[PDB]
């Protein structure tokens, strides 16, 4: 009476062990522990989504829109959050676009979900509901697709993909943010027109390098490299033009000693006389090789040594350090060279081409630069991004990857396949999943009906982040999608979106005019992945935790 | 702010010493931390809170005049507006949340006048010249209540003092419910005064059916218990005489010091009865004045019970005092201390009893009342509130009380102002005009001081979760019109203000919201004078306690 | 543990006859007779109820003599009072003694002018209370503002005498614990 | 500088009402298994020891004491449930928490104002009380056979519906004798008297008009059993009463000390003889009495029995009619008690009782329960308090409703065919209410093991061809009507339900900021 028996047939497993069974309301605690970072996600989804400030332990500090970067330093407790996590992380990796959405989506369909398993639906029946849902929706997002790209290259088309990308990530202003990015595609791309050849496309093509000071104005596309070097025998503005040549070695520029045991050894003095002058004569032959073909910098992959760069700055031969394996390789892709670890000859079909290498003060530190020219053109370019606050050029930086990684979708499938963006494609899967549910019999209509109640997050989301009541501009919407035998044949009624900013009422002035689409490959795995986070997290029971 | 200064360098001081602008910035803080808790329960889109006691014990509460109370503060800035939120229930009774609000927004706006090296001195001054050209145009303004020939001048004035309240839904039950109780319980002093005791009503803790079933007494109801088990509860018919006794009925000792002492043992006996015996003689005579109900102050022994059980007489023990002053107030007896005269003899006279027509008990969720209706000589009232539970009945019974404050005042002051931030966004296009008139320093005083009295219609559409600048830009348009009206009614623009439930601006005379302008013409003094013991302190002293 | 002791600690002779009909003859009586021999104790050591007025002589034997008592050490209290008839605060003091004097019969009360007492005594200082107990000085109490000075109680002066082990805390006869029979009567009624 | 020795943080915004509607919602949880006929019972280990077995809703939330103050709120609503009727307390709590839980989907995605949702509750409450009327009927009140099935209402969920028969007579004869004429129906539970006697047989019992006493006669020679006893009820005490004057004598003479004892003696003498001025044969007093005195009250016969409370001496003063008087010299034979019989004390083991029986229309009487363990005791003995709760409102008002589940259907199929006719701001939470009144036909399907979501999809096709009666059953779960089996409940337990669920919801929802540190 004063104390119970504290759970007999406990010391079968440990202390910290617990189990959380379905029962005791805990699936509907899973669904509030959703519900805790979920409404944090509200208010990051949109053109007028709000940054996040995440202070870890080492102090570092990152201010960021995006769910998936602000998941990976949160450390969880509750695992059906991590399923979370690592759902939006598997988004950024494959399509690198779309990850408010999964969290957004795979938060309210559990949010759904906590009315449905209340009614007393069975979890089989959950899945096998929002399953029957998926490939319904996957087949009407292929339907309702207008428009297409059908070329690799053009000024005006790019303004069209990159625009709608960058909007929800740092918007400012939507110019001098979009020109950036159009620019650089087009230098790295191999166009190859009337060819028959296979595109190719890489992500780590386009690096942002970052640098402190000046304005987000001031940022110019570079069409070679920059790094933070200081040439170290010269410098030199480089004025002559007939361009120079390039040798890559990647191995250092000194004497290659033996790998077991190098120690000199001299039995008499004729031998100590000629080991010191032996040494300056074998590093001055090597370069009589190297200075002939007429070659005027060499990018060095480890540390040089002194008396080797005594020769090389004698015929005014740059320096440049590259201690790392990948920074060396970035580089030979832009002149087109091919290394050798050999310290002879360099061949003349290897070596690369390079006009000018520049070095002028931007954030008062030294800098060297491989601008090339319209003629003979190169690949993994780079970008000027300025800025006054280090935080602001991380999620920047961030949002041109999302924008080059954007591109990428559209190399593998067979073109753009663009959609109506602005919640026009969330809106018209409402209807066409509603009237998919009067069609199929069963208990399950009631799992397709609360399918399509979990998409109307999106036009809630943004009327809610752009200061509007949502409680008008939402049923207003829904008139143009509930109209009928309205005069015009060619039917413009499925532009109609959410606005953030200007006319009453809200639906928008079509998408159209405005130029903001979104790509079909990021909805079907976003739907895909988004599916499976509600799957894993509904058709689990049981839990079992330790030591906490 | 930024760090702890300098403990007595070179002073000597056994407690702390700090000075400069440091302090005015954390007085600024100091009257905004304890004004946020006021912010939200503005208006009546404003919720409620709860304050926890550390024992289990809790209380819902909205006004702030009562939070500011429980709330314990150790700052002695932040005491002046606890003081303040209690100097305001004591003499309107309402608009304790409005105070604390408008004196903090006074003191945080003439907050960045005190950086610019303009003086307390003349801030103050043209805060005050604003003041009392405020008060004059509230003179100008406002409205006797007789109005119209229909009342509702009395169902619309408890709208305002019932909003922001648990029944603010139900306030179209309780706007006929408190105008019939303080018209029934109305005075006559100083030769035609009239007056309204506040607080003369019973507000009892009931609990059953719901807020909107509470049924309005005709008359007054007395909160106790019965004595015995074996009494009538019900007593009917016409002329029930009321009795209202204090002095002691029980068995008690002689003289605070005296000691009995007797050398017969014969008369030992005789003393104990005539002592049992002398109490049972004033019990006798009650009887032959034929009191069908008597009330005591004090406790009723058993030897007493036994002829009011006999004589089918109502004993009830365990009464109050300021409650038995009202009873005879109300059913027309006179307070009984002792029953004497100005002879030497000793008798009790049918002109001390009171009459009423009915007198009932009635149980009600383990809450026994006994309901006496039907006095002759001047009416009674009483409200029984029903609810969830005592804690929920405590909002309820200072809503009550708020509403009988204010229906008190209009009717002593037939002046009354429309609400919804009017007379508050009228000032501000009043004194932008008189602002320029007064020509040197005293502009900006006056400029911010108009610019901190529309917090009040700001804060409205803050808690509304609403766009505010529309609805403030659309009430400074036709503010703006008023003082340029050109007259000739055709005199609009006047008399609008919020309406949060819809969102438009609409007119008040015609919604039914109206409160008396003594409330406005104290809380600006009071909010003032608040202000200026702020203002004026410049280094702080704190001695710590030996 | 608790409930079984407040059967008998918390009830004297008279309240214990409650529990006549409820628990047992032999358990009950046992402790009546435990309790009645207490009683009769106090009613031997009831050898006061009025206030002494001695002088000085007499001082040497009376308040000291009787702090010895029977020198069985039993022990006697004697609280003196050096009275002095201009200040407010002795004629106050005067009248709890008399007060607690008919109540407490086996403490002795012991008054005396202040002028009489000893040479030269500062007149400031008065009223004195002193409180002897087997020839020791317990207490030495200076003027009455430690007991609320000009509105001194009866029930700040009983609480004095269970500081310095004159009384003790759970006496049926101090006011703190002497709860009222209205008091009793509605505790029952509720319960 | 803390400013604030209270709580100086604050948690405001939506987080504190996610924790006041989850903490709603968790109260309801542990006590959703506690409706139907198929209904769990619970345990509850006190601090001070004394365990209970229960299955009602007032006494699980009473003895579980909580920290959350948002809960509370919750926790009060059995009480004032209690009082107010003492039956259906568990359908407050779970239609509360549903009713919050239903609302908790609208600050979160719609943003609606909560005091639009008070307009809304309010409005749904008036529609609520008046559909209520139009479901209820009245029926014949005079009817013994009609009143058995309606006290077997509330009795099918708890324990004692095996011993149905015996505990609707018991209850219907405890109740009509303490019912009067004159609200018309003023009688209360605390004239009602229920002894619990552990041991014996609970198929024995019987409704015995009067007050069992648990003493014996103070005197071994009284008679035990009288044929024709008077009653008479005294507060004064046989001892001798000591005054309070603290009177000290002063004797002199050798002759005073044995005076003042046999004064005493006289006094006593005096004092029997006028008991025995009417004669009496059986005597009450609230106080001692002295061992002097039982030997002058031989000779009369006047049996005596000490130290009874003062609640029972009322009791015992409605059964005989006796009247209370405190001293011996207003003895008249009208105060003598009249018209009782069959005084006989049965001897047991335990504790000695008294039995008493009649041949000022106020009455009483003592249910003598038997039983199998003191726990069980507290179980049957609330029973008793639910059995005549559910007979009061039937009594005070002719009106009648039907219940499991068929009542609170009927709300949510009327407010559901108006939700869609209002077209307004306010219909969101108004289609809330009609959705809130589900949980308990549902939670009576589940508990019985059934499948609620074709069960109850059917059960709205059949409420919408124009039908209110049909209800739920709780063990098999059928669509059967109500009429045949005879589930019926007052109006009263309902009207409550709904008012106190809507105003309990309205203190609730207007809560964003939670403070703590006051220490008053
Ligand atoms: N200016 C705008 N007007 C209307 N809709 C917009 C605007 N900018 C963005 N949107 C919409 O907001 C949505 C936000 O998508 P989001 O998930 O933030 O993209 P990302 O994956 O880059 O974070 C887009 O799908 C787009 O349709
Ligand atoms: N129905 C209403 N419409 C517009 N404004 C209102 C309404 N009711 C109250 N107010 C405003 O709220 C302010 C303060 O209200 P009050 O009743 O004092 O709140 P509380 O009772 O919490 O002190 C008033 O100045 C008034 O203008
Ligand atoms: N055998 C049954 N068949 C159908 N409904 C039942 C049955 N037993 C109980 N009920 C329903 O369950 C409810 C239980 O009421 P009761 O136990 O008295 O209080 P509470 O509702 O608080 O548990 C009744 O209102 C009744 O309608
Ligand atoms: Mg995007
Ligand atoms: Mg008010
Ligand atoms: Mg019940």
């Amino acid at each position: 009476s004063l104390r119970l028996p504290q759970n007999p047939n406990a010391g079968l497993f440990k202390q910290g062990y617990n189990s959380y069974s379905n029962a005791d309301g805990q699936i509907i605690k899973s669904i509030a522990a959703i519900r805790e970072l979920h409404q944090m996600c509200l208010t990051s989804m949109g053109p007028c989504g709000r940054n996040k400030i995440i202070v870890n332990h080492l102090g570092k500090i990152i201010i960021t829109n995006d769910a998936a970067t602000m998941l990976r330093e949160l450390d969880i407790v509750h695992p059906a959050v991590k399923v979370l996590v690592m759902a939006t992380e598997q988004q950024k990796i494959d399509m690198g676009d779309g990850t408010n959405l999964v969290m957004i989506l795979a938060g309210e369909l559990l949010n759904v979900s906590e009315k449905l398993i209340s009614m007393g639906l069975s979890a089989v029946e959950i899945i096998q509901g929002y399953n029957m849902a998926r490939k319904f929706t996957l087949k009407e997002l292929d339907e309702m697709v207008v428009g297409e790209i059908t070329d690799k290259n053009d000024k005006n088309e790019l303004l069209k993909m990159i625009k709608p990308v960058i909007s929800s990530k740092k918007y400012g202003s939507e110019d001098i943010l979009s020109e950036l990015v159009s620019e650089a595609v087009s230098h790295v791309l191999p166009v190859a027109q009337q060819a028959g050849e296979i595109p190719y496309f890489n992500v780590d093509s386009i690096r942002v390098v970052k640098i402190m000071g000046g304005s987000l104005s001031n940022s110019t596309v570079i069409k070679g490299m920059v790094f933070n070097r200081e040439p170290e025998g010269h410098v030199k503005s480089l004025s002559e033009d007939k361009k120079h040549k390039v040798a890559v070695f990647t191995c250092p520029l000194d004497i290659a000693n033996t790998e077991t045991k190098g120690t000199v050894l001299l039995h008499n003095a004729q031998e100590m006389l000629d080991f010191s002058k032996g040494e300056e004569k074998q590093i001055d032959a090597m370069m009589k090789e190297i200075a002939d073909m007429g070659v005027e910098c060499i990018v060095a992959g480890a540390g040089v040594g002194e008396l080797a760069l005594h020769y090389l700055n004698r015929y005014g031969i740059l320096v440049l350090k590259v201690p790392s394996k990948f920074e060396l390789r970035r580089l030979c892709r832009v002149c087109g060279a091919t290394p050798l670890p050999r310290l002879g000859a360099p061949t003349p079909e290897e070596l690369g081409l390079v006009e000018t290498v520049k070095t002028m003060e931007i954030g008062g530190d030294r800098v060297t630069v491989f601008k090339q020219e319209q003629g003979e053109i190169s690949r993994t370019s780079t970008i000027i991004l300025r800025g006054a606050t280090q935080n602001n050029l991380d999620d920047i930086e961030r949002a041109i990857d999302d924008g080059v990684a954007a591109v990428k979708g559209l190399m593998k499938p067979s073109g753009g396949k663009l959609l109506p963006g602005a919640g026009a494609t969330e809106i018209e899967l409402i209807s066409r999943i509603t009237k998919y549910g009067e069609r199929t019999p069963g208990l399950l209509q009631l799992a397709i009906k609360q399918f399509a109640v979990a998409f109307e997050v999106v036009p809630r989301t943004l009327a809610e982040t752009a200061g509007l009541d949502v409680n008008e501009v939402l049923p207003n919407l829904y008139a143009a999608h509930n109209v009928t035998e309205p005069g015009a044949v060619k039917t413009d009624h499925l532009y109609k979106g959410v606005d953030i900013d200007g006319e009453s009422d809200e639906g928008v002035k079509d998408i159209r005019e405005e130029n903001i689409y979104d790509m079909l490959a990021t909805k079907k795995f976003a739907i895909n992945v988004a599916t499976e986070a509600a799957t894993t997290v509904l058709s689990i029971d049981q839990i079992i935790m330790a030591k906490k | 702010q930024l760090f702890n200064n300098s403990r007595s360098d070179t002073l000597f001081l056994g407690g702390e010493k700090i000075s400069g602008d440091d302090i005015r910035n954390q007085n600024v803080l100091a009257t905004m931390a304890v004004a946020n808790v006021v912010k939200s329960s503005l208006g009546p889109v404003g919720l409620d809170k709860m304050l926890v006691d550390d024992i289990g014990d809790f209380t819902v509460t909205n006004d702030g005049a009562t939070i500011l109370s429980l709330l314990d503060v150790q700052h002695p800035a932040g005491k002046i507006l606890v003081e303040l939120a209690q100097q305001q229930d004591r003499e309107i009774g309402d608009g304790t949340t409005s105070v604390v609000i408008i004196a903090s927004e006074l003191l945080k706006r003439a907050n960045e006048l005190v950086k610019n090296k303009i003086h307390p001195t003349t801030i103050i001054t043209g805060f005050r010249v604003a003041l009392r050209e405020a008060i004059r145009f509230i003179n100008e303004v406002l409205s006797t209540s007789v109005d119209t020939l229909g009342k509702e001048t009395l169902i619309n004035i408890a709208k305002t003092s019932m909003s922001s309240k648990i029944i603010g839904a139900d306030s179209d039950f309780f706007s006929n419910m408190v105008v019939d109780a303080l018209l029934a319980v109305k005075t006559q002093n100083s030769k035609g005064e009239i007056k309204y005791p506040v607080k003369a009503v019973n507000v009892l803790k009931a609990h059953g059916k719901s807020a909107t079933e509470s049924l309005l007494v005709p008359g007054y109801a007395l909160n106790c218990t019965v004595a015995s088990q074996a009494m009538p509860k019900r007593i009917a018919g016409g002329n029930v005489k009321i009795a209202c006794l204090d002095l002691n009925l029980q068995k008690a000792r002689m003289a605070m010091g005296v000691q009995i002492n007797i050398d017969d043992p014969e008369q030992l006996e005789q003393i104990r009865k005539r002592e049992a015996g002398i109490v049972l003689e004033r019990v006798k005579k009650i009887i032959d004045a034929g009191a069908q109900v008597v009330l005591t102050t004090k406790g009723i022994d058993d030897l007493c019970l036994k002829e009011f059980v006999e004589a089918k007489i109502m004993g009830v023990r365990r009464c109050k005092k300021e409650d038995l002053r009202r009873i005879a107030r109300a059913t027309g007896a006179t307070l009984v201390s002792s029953m004497s005269n100005l002879e030497g003899e000793e008798t009790f006279e049918s002109s001390y009893l009171g009459l009423c027509d009915e007198v009932v008990q009635a149980k009600f969720s383990d809450d026994e009342c006994i309901l006496i209706k039907g006095t002759s000589k001047h009416s009674s009232s009483s409200i029984i509130l029903r609810g969830a539970n005592d804690y929920s009945l405590d909002e309820m019974e200072r809503s009550l009380h708020d509403s009988l404050s204010v229906v008190k005042r209009t009717l002593e002051s037939g002046n009354v102002v429309p609400g919804g931030g009017c007379v508050e966004a009228a000032l501000n296009i009043y004194l932008d005009n008189f602002a320029t008139t007064v020509g040197s320093r005293e502009q900006l005083a006056i400029a911010e001081f108009a610019a901190a009295l529309l917090i009040i219609p700001k804060t409205l559409a803050v808690n509304a979760a609403k766009d505010s600048s529309e609805l403030v830009a659309k009430l400074r348009s036709y503010h703006a019109a008023s003082q340029m009206a050109k007259p000739e009614k055709r005199r609009s623009y006047r008399n609008y203000g919020l309406d949060l439930i819809r969102g438009k601006i609409v007119d008040e005379i015609h919604a039914g919201v109206l409160e008396p302008t003594i409330s406005k013409v104290k809380s600006l003094k009071s909010a003032l004078e608040a202000c200026v013991a702020i203002l004026r302190i410049d280094t702080m002293i704190t001695v710590d306690p030996e | 543990a608790k409930q079984h002791e407040n059967r008998l600690e918390d009830k004297d002779l008279s309240d214990l006859e409650e529990l006549e009909d409820d628990e047992d003859e032999d358990f009950l009586e046992a402790y009546k007779i435990k309790r009645l021999n207490e009683i009769r104790k106090l009613q031997e050591r009831s050898k006061f109820g009025e206030v002494f007025h001695i002088n000085k002589p007499e001082y040497n034997k009376e308040v000291t003599l009787a702090s010895q008592g029977k020198k069985d050490d039993g022990g006697v209290y004697v609280f003196v009072h050096l009275s002095l008839q201009s200040k407010l605060q002795s004629r106050i003091l005067s009248h709890l003694f008399q007060s607690a004097a008919c109540k407490f019969r086996e403490i002795k009360f012991v008054e005396i002018p202040a002028n009489r007492a000893i040479e030269n005594y500062p007149e400031s200082n008065c009223p004195t209370l002193i409180v002897y107990y087997r020839g020791e000085v317990i207490k030495n109490m200076i003027t009455l503002l430690e007991l609320g000075g000009n509105n001194s109680k009866m029930e700040d002066f009983e609480d004095f005498m269970v500081k310095v082990g004159a009384v003790a805390e759970g006496d049926n006869r101090l006011i703190m614990n002497r709860d009222d029979e209205e008091s009793r009567e509605e505790r029952k009624l509720h319960y | 500088v803390v400013f604030m020795n209270a709580s100086q943080e604050r948690t405001t915004g939506r987080q504190a009402q996610i924790s006041n509607i989850t903490a709603a919602k968790a109260v309801a949880d542990v006590i959703r298994t506690c409706l139907g006929p198929k209904a769990m019972l619970k345990m509850l280990l006190d601090p001070m020891g004394g365990l209970v077995l229960t299955n009602d809703g007032h006494a699980i939330l009473r003895e579980i004491d909580v920290a959350h103050p948002a809960a509370k709120s919750m926790l009060e609503l059995s009480r004032t449930q209690d009082e107010e009727v003492g039956d259906g307390t568990t359908t407050v709590i779970i239609l509360a928490g549903e009713i919050l839980a239903q609302c908790a989907p609208y600050l979160i995605e719609k943003n609606i104002h909560p005091v639009i949702i008070i307009q809304a509750l309010k409005k749904a409450l008036t529609d609520a009380l008046e559909v209520i009327k139009q479901v209820s009927k009245p029926v014949d009140v005079e009817n013994d056979a009609a009143m058995k099935k309606l006290i077997q209402a509330s009795i099918g969920t708890k324990y004692v519906i095996h011993w149905s028969e015996k505990m609707c007579e018991l209850a219907l004869d405890a109740v009509k004798t303490v019912r009067k004429d004159l609200n018309f129906e003023i009688d209360i539970k605390r004239y009602v008297r229920v002894e619990k006697i552990p041991g014996g047989d609970v198929l024995d019992s019987r409704v015995l008009k009067g007050v069992l006493l648990n003493k014996d006669v103070v005197h071994p020679k009284m008679s035990r059993h009288i044929e024709n006893p008077r009653v008479v009820l005294l507060d004064c005490p046989l001892e001798y009463k000591k005054g309070e004057s603290q009177t000290n004598i002063e004797i002199e003479k050798e002759e005073d000390w044995n005076r003042i004892l046999q004064i005493e003696e006289e006094q006593v003498q005096l004092m029997c003889e006028q008991i025995l001025a009417v004669r009496p044969t059986l005597v009450i007093t609230e106080k001692g009495v002295s061992d002097l005195a039982q030997h002058y009250l031989l000779k009369g016969g006047c049996s005596v029995l000490r130290r009874v409370k003062k609640s029972d001496n009322n009791r015992i003063a409605r059964v005989t009619g006796a009247t209370i008087v405190n001293r011996v010299e207003d003895l008249k034979e009208s105060d003598v008690g009249t018209n009782c019989g069959l005084f006989k004390v049965e001897m047991i083991g335990d504790e000695y009782f008294s039995f008493l029986d009649n041949c000022g229309l106020q009455k009483a009487c003592t249910i003598m329960l038997r039983g199998g363990s003191k726990d069980i005791l507290n179980e049957i003995d609330r029973n008793l308090q639910d059995a005549m709760a559910v007979a009061r409102n039937v009594m005070l008002s002719p009106s009648l409703s039907p219940g499991g589940g068929a009542t609170e259907m009927a709300v949510s199929v009327k407010l559901a065919e108006k939700a869609k006719q209002l077209e307004g701001i306010q219909q969101w939470p108004y289609q809330a209410v009609a959705d809130a009144m589900e949980c308990i036909p549902r939670t009576l399907i589940q508990n019985a093991g059934g499948d609620p979501i074709r069960l109850l999809s059917q059960l709205r096709a059949k409420h919408a061809q124009g039908n209110f009666t049909t209800g739920i059953d709780g063990d098999k779960g059928k669509i059967v009507d109500m009429v045949s089996y005879g589930i019926w409940e007052p109006e009263v337990i309902k009207q409550q339900s709904v008012k106190t669920a809507i105003e309990s919801a309205c203190l609730l929802l207007r809560v964003d900021d939670i403070v703590s540190g006051v220490r008053k």
